[PDB]
């Protein structure tokens, strides 16, 4: 059904205000430490943990925003290479990210953590645009 | 061909999307795709009868609680999922999923599905859970929960190895 895509689009647009709440759940990423990363990744990447809430919210914006620029920025964040693995994939367990973080040296964890702090600065910009679209 | 609408709910990361993709495409997802809302379909034969199965994938995070009910109208059967290696997701079947489904659809049949079956025998997974003073959910626990919430069936499956996967949907279909 072509109307099935219309309904899906309507639903995704309806989810926009909700992605903002998901981005709120991602705030601890700004102060995540390399030790915390190793220790908490499985929690951060499951349920509504910060990394999974981040991935899910960004995907919602990428698919539900009616502003092309916001869709592009969300897509760019999701594909951003974090330690060599796309940010999107950091929001799940049982995959490449879980393995990488398990075998990570102190230096790699530091690099990953710093990249995550940097991502949160860009999230602020994307959020400003989305809050504007929602209002 | 009968059209059957099946909606899948449960905590984020229990494996709803992997389970649905593994079944509809016959291959475990190559990468993780966050779910806010999506739907897939499959033409299957159950007991010699052709069926157009409509599958609805949802977001398990509470932030999307207001969105999930939009997938519920005219649902034929619900799959409530929890990860067999996540006791917390199992407890939520009772605390959240069963109540939500029943509140919206009091007469719709429910299949309780335990996911990631392959991990219950996985050494590293068992070890990591022990460090947190946890242990995987056993078949008996799941069966008891199914009876507690009135599920028509309790089934376990692995989207990865596909063990028990086909049965989940044959039974979902047979429940309608
Ligand atoms: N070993 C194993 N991992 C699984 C299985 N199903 C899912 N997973 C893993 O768990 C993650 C979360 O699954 P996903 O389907 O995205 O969760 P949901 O859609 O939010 O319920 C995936 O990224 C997989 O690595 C399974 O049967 N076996
Ligand atoms: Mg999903
Ligand atoms: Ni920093
Ligand atoms: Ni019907
Ligand atoms: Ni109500």
């Amino acid at each position: 059904a072509s109307s099935a895509v219309v309904f899906k689009q309507m639903v995704l647009q309806q989810a926009l205000p909700m992605t903002l709440k998901g981005l709120d759940k991602a705030s601890e990423l700004a102060t995540l430490t390399p030790e915390g990363l190793a220790r908490e990744h499985s929690r951060l990447a499951s349920g509504d943990g910060a990394l999974r809430s981040l991935s899910t919210a960004l995907a919602g914006i990428r698919a539900g925003s009616q502003v092309e620029e916001s869709r592009i920025q969300a897509g760019r964040l999701l594909e951003r290479s974090i330690g060599g693995i796309a940010l999107q994939q950091w929001g799940t367990t049982g995959g490449a990210a879980s393995q990488l973080v398990l075998d990570a040296s102190p230096e790699l964890r530091r690099e990953i953590t710093d990249q995550l702090h940097q991502v949160m600065s860009e999230v602020a910009l994307l959020r400003q645009a989305v809050e504007s679209e929602v209002s | 061909p009968q059209a059957i609408k099946c909606v899948v709910v449960g905590d984020g990361a229990v494996g709803k999307t992997c389970l649905l993709i593994s079944y509809t495409t016959n291959a475990f997802p190559g990468e993780y795709i966050p779910t806010v809302f999506d739907n897939y379909s499959a033409n299957v034969m159950v007991d010699g009868k052709p069926v157009n199965l409509g599958l609805w994938d949802t977001a398990g995070q509470e932030d999307y609680d207001r969105l999930r009910p939009l997938s519920y109208p005219q649902t034929d059967v619900f799959l409530i999922c929890f990860s067999l290696v996540s006791p917390a997701s199992f407890e939520n079947v009772r605390a959240k999923w069963y109540p939500e489904v029943r509140h919206h659809c009091p007469n719709t049949p429910i299949i309780l599905v335990g996911t990631k079956l392959d991990l219950r025998d996985d050494k590293d997974t068992i070890e990591k859970l022990k460090e947190k003073k946890l242990t995987p959910i056993t078949y008996p626990q799941g069966l008891a929960m199914a009876k507690e919430i009135g599920a028509v069936k309790y089934l376990e499956c692995s989207a990865l190895t596909q063990r028990g996967l086909k049965t989940v949907f044959d039974e979902a279909i047979r429940a309608v």
